[PDB]
């Protein structure tokens, strides 16, 4: 009983049931965030252009 | 009690981009070339003189913006005026209509197959499965049991243990465990349940 | 009229308070564990035990290509950066009592608030992903974070609108 | 000169909602950063929808009831399901 | 019967699907490129018609 | 819009599943299934020497 | 503004050089193979063996209803067509230094570049469709061809832009 040292088993809730995990489509959100992050710099260079016309 | 022992099935860790797996690299590559070429041709044919080039909005940037709207099937703000441009549009529409459908179908199939795996259960169908091999200790009481018992399923087990080679037998528990650990999935072992309960 | 300056500063203050509270409380997750099985509650930094003799015990969390993603969870850099940038934004608009006639303060603080908000989505995604690497249920700090994000997304729109209005009136 | 375009916050929320659902949205960003923002959002919604429909299709194809319990440990964690041996059975004395 | 071996008749092990090859859809690309090729020619014949 | 999005998806999924189930109809063959199949029944003439053979 | 001549005159020669080099090199593919298996490199025309005692040994490629498709792979006519058309396109702008005020020597330049690109695309698709019938991967020539196609497109676009600009200013 002291010698047993592994007991990790699905309890309370279960991974295997049916649903797609967040990890299963995780990648898409990173692409989205990077996309939104890029478009700021475009507006910033547009500002830097017009601001000394 | 006597017991069967197996390796853990390895956990199917997702990839960061696993969602692409239905469609294979080469198609993902070639879509880019098709997009670029289509956009360039649409621009060129749109802005060659109608007989005067000020008569339409299809500048280069607008031509790049139209085509992207079409691929993801979210409509558009503007539509090509001439016959040639309409031809180009129709062609690109048919192409995307095929691709998107194929992708959805394949993903559904890929998930579907996974459900009906039906992994080995109760282990008694080791009398019926044959792709997966199983061992037993030399000189063990187990080696006598399967000759000396005569229940039909254990008869065919003993027949397998007789006929299969490289043999099911092993000299030591330690190296039998080593065999199971290295021969993951395809190999199995028979042992006393007390010993498995110690090991596992 | 005008007092929207007070509303936006209050909003920024409240978002900052909620975010620092969320980062500073052991109320992200309830789960089974032992402070080396019993019901256990987790902050992002430390594992602390309740519902037993060790109630109030704590230990440092076990932090241990995806090989490089490991450090991203461990650092929790995106929360910290979000707090720092929200602090920057809030302190900027607080300066708008003086140094006027330039209006750059408001736009810059707006961009700070927006970028601060984006940061928290990444933080959530990272945390929810890493913890899958059962029976779990989220603690109040997760919702304090969500609320902070929502308020940050609110306040910046009003601040940009104020900048636009106070600048556009030069047209008349 | 500001507000020379439709994209107030209300209209922006409206556009992004219609864009998620794959529905006719009349206004157009007409401008580089806006078009950039528009692109990735369509990509995201396409992927999400395709995943949902595929998975539901798979779900209806094969069914598995899942047994609620398996072990004496579960019988120690029992919610409501009562249990007992035969009466007068020596298993009772064993317990 | 003691020498029966090939239980693979019953599909004793289950295949797993793999991604579509380029060959499995290649046909559509030809249609597209042909359409574009035709599309260019119309513009020239239109311009020559309006050349007088 | 949300109502539409749910309905059309459900319809497509169900139709695909329906067509898929039919493909695995796998009708009885080679009399081997009668070793295991028991939803079917079968029998013979009486007094036929078929019965003696069996 | 005027200067656009200086740019569009550049790229066509580069695209030609890249494409002809790509046709001229035995490194489109890494695969198992033989030169009468061992890891192998190949071009369009021939195969040469490495990673073993025979390293440097070579042979001409194995050339061998849909049957009639085989001729298309066997010839590889499409690369050659694209190269020749690109040459013609460059000679268009080389010509347009003389016979000025016609404006129409330029027009055909873009058409040649477009058609060469479409040919290159078809060639790639054919090559993949043939060869895929083993842990393979692509050699630098393949990416040279892709880049060549892209730059040919860009040069065509800007040449058409030039013919749009230079002629319009005569028309008021
Ligand atoms: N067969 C048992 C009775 C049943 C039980 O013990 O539960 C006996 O011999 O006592």
């Amino acid at each position: 009983y002291d010698k047993g040292e592994c007991g990790a088993k699905d309890s309370g809730s279960k991974e295997k049931t049916s649903a797609l995990s967040l990890s299963n489509v995780a990648g898409v959100f990173y692409i989205l965030v990077g996309g939104l992050g890029l478009a700021m710099l475009v507006a910033l260079i547009e500002f830097c252009y017009k601001s000394r016309a | 009690g006597i017991s069967i022992m197996i390796k853990k099935p390895q956990k199917s860790k997702p990839g960061v981009f696993s969602f692409l797996d239905p469609l294979a690299y080469e198609i993902w590559m070639c879509i880019v070339f098709a997009y670029i070429g289509v956009s360039v041709v649409l621009f060129l044919v749109s802005r060659f003189s109608p007989y005067s080039e000020s008569t339409n909005e299809f500048g280069i940037f607008n031509s790049l913006w139209f085509s992207l709207g079409a691929f993801m099937q979210q409509g558009c703000d503007i539509s090509p005026r001439s016959l040639s441009g309409r031809i180009v549009g129709g062609v690109w529409w048919f192409f995307t209509l095929i691709i998107i459908s194929s992708y959805t179908a394949n993903l559904a199939a890929f998930l579907t197959v996974e459900r009906m795996v039906s992994p080995i259960e109760s282990a008694e169908d080791l009398s019926k499965q044959t792709e997966i091999a199983y061992g037993t200790l030399d000189s063990g009481s187990t080696k006598e049991f399967f000759r000396r018992s005569k229940i039909a399923v254990f008869d065919k087990m003993w027949t397998y243990m007789r006929s299969a080679e490289p043999s099911v037998f092993v000299r030591t528990t330690a190296e039998g465990v080593a065999r199971v650990r290295k021969s993951k999935g395809k190999y199995a072992y028979l042992l006393e349940s007390t010993m498995n309960e110690y090991i596992e | 009229r005008g007092v929207q300056m007070l509303l936006t500063t209050v909003g920024a203050f409240a978002a900052f308070s909620l975010m620092t509270i969320a980062v500073g409380t052991d109320y992200w997750l309830y789960s089974r564990g032992v402070c080396k099985e019993v019901m256990t509650h987790s902050g992002l930094w430390r594992t602390c035990c309740l519902e037993g003799n060790f109630k109030g015990l704590c230990k440092q969390i076990d932090h241990f290509a995806e090989y490089f993603l490991r450090a991203v969870r461990a650092s929790s850099i995106f929360p910290i950066l979000s707090v720092i940038l929200l602090f920057m934004g809030g302190l900027c608009i607080a300066a708008s009592e003086f140094y006027k006639t330039r209006h750059n303060i408001i736009l810059s603080a707006g961009i700070f608030f927006v970028s601060a908000g984006l940061s928290n989505i990444i933080g959530i995604i990272v945390y929810i992903s890493a913890n899958a690497g059962n029976s779990y249920s989220y603690g109040w700090s997760f919702y304090f974070g969500a609320l902070s994000f929502i308020i940050a997304e609110m306040v910046g729109v009003l601040a940009v609108h104020m900048f636009i209005d106070r600048h556009k009136q030069l047209t008349g």
